[PDB]
């Protein structure tokens, strides 16, 4: 793809590295090295509690970073919109 | 009179079934950390030819038959008993599931202590509980420096 | 009693494959929490 | 040698087509690890030698290195006249993108 599109990954993985809390790194590290993601794939690999992941995905939220996405195949999707994430 | 009493209680190895035998066989085997002969086992178990229980031994996962001598020995899960392995087997990690520390302490005795001072070095991504600092699923550290910048810093980046 | 439970548990197993917890109970009708530990190394 | 797989898979993950020289691996294979010419070229030997010495005779496991020690005696001599391709599509029609390295013969004169 795009290396400025790699640079961008790795802006916004230095954006969560250098400037929030560990589990919104490992959140945000596992969604970029994978792709979109089920929350049940995403407990399995983690194998962390809704609890947990509750605050995170809030705060993800909170600042414009996480583009959810909601299918019945209802399943729970979650991406990031880069000129919504570019522009916040 | 305790010997007396152990050699009464001494149960012949010729058991109900072969499973309690071969777990007998393997806690032997586990808990040397040495490669041991098959006469260790004609010594530990009433049985001298190659059986079933050897075949079946030597067909184990955990145990080496070795064509060499016929030494037997446990075989761990993860065999990385230094750092500059556990570093390399974290760079090796084709998926990002975690890695459990048990099997690492089978093989590695000292294994979650070098992961502290890995930790301390900056070296992994650690998972750990509030009951306590655990040694855990670990991830190969990627990132920058962990402990990077100071907690009123980091505070008043939360205020932003 | 950690060696003849063993043998024991395995005639349980092949007895049913999911044999029930509190079934275990009158099965064993031993300490509990040697048989948890028993339990552990083997199957669920 | 192990090190030199791990050099080549953590070259073998890249995104799109990439066409460089032998000489340009080469740089970038000095720069990150310290792996050289002049190994690269006997490591064919070095491997021959070890499997005749060894006595391994199931080479089923073990037959796939000889392509590794070809391509690195070829490309530790050869530098012009040849170049190292990278492409991120192995099967371009595929269900997902197998990466893969390819190299270049481009003058017929020189067998």
């Amino acid at each position: 793809d795009r290396p400025i599109d790699d640079i961008v990954k790795n802006l916004l993985k230095f954006v969560v590295r250098g400037f929030y809390g560990g589990s919104f790194v490992l959140v945000l590290d596992a969604i970029l090295f994978h792709s979109v993601l089920a929350e049940d794939d995403l407990k399995q690999l983690l194998s962390i509690n809704k609890t947990e992941l509750g605050p995170l995905i809030a705060r993800l939220r909170s600042d414009r970073l996480i583009s959810i996405h909601k299918q019945r195949e209802e399943r729970v999707y979650y991406y990031v919109k880069y000129p919504h994430a570019i522009d916040a | 009179i305790a010997a007396a009493a152990l050699q009464a209680n001494q149960t012949d190895i010729s058991k109900s079934h072969d499973s309690s035998k071969l777990l007998w066989a393997t806690e032997y085997i586990q808990k040397k950390g040495k490669p041991v002969l098959v006469n260790e086992l004609l010594d530990y178990l009433s049985m001298k030819k190659d059986d079933k229980v050897i075949e079946l031994l030597k067909k184990l996962d955990r145990i080496e038959f070795d064509p060499k001598k016929g030494t037997f020995k446990y075989l761990s899960t993860y065999d990385v008993h230094s750092p500059s392995e556990l570093l390399k087997l974290l760079r090796s990690q084709v998926t990002f599931k975690g890695i459990s520390c048990k099997d690492l302490k089978d093989g590695w005795p000292q294994c979650d202590e070098t992961i502290n001072q890995l930790e301390e070095d900056s070296k992994i991504l650690v998972l750990r509980t509030k009951k306590d600092k655990t040694p855990r699923y670990v991830w190969y550290n990627s990132g920058g420096n962990l402990k990077c910048i100071d907690e009123e810093f980091v505070k008043m980046w939360e205020n932003v | 009693p950690k060696k003849e439970i063993l043998d024991y548990l395995f005639k349980l197993f092949d007895e049913y494959d999911y044999w029930s917890l509190k079934g275990l109970k009158e099965r064993t009708r031993q300490p509990e929490a040697h048989l948890k530990e028993c339990l552990d190394k083997v199957a669920t | 040698l192990k090190r030199l797989i791990e050099y080549l898979k953590t070259r073998m993950k890249v995104l799109h087509v990439i066409s460089e020289t032998p000489k340009s691996f080469l740089q970038h294979l000095k720069q990150l690890t310290f792996i050289e010419r002049k190994p690269l070229r006997f490591c064919s030997e070095r491997l021959s030698l070890l499997v005749r010495t060894l006595e391994v005779t199931e080479v089923e496991d073990f037959t796939a290195l000889k392509d590794i020690a070809t391509f690195a005696t070829l490309i530790s001599t050869y530098e012009e006249g040849f170049l190292l391709i990278i492409e991120p599509y192995e099967i371009e029609n595929a269900a997902v993108p197998n990466p893969i390295m390819r190299f270049t013969c481009l003058d017929a004169s020189i067998a």
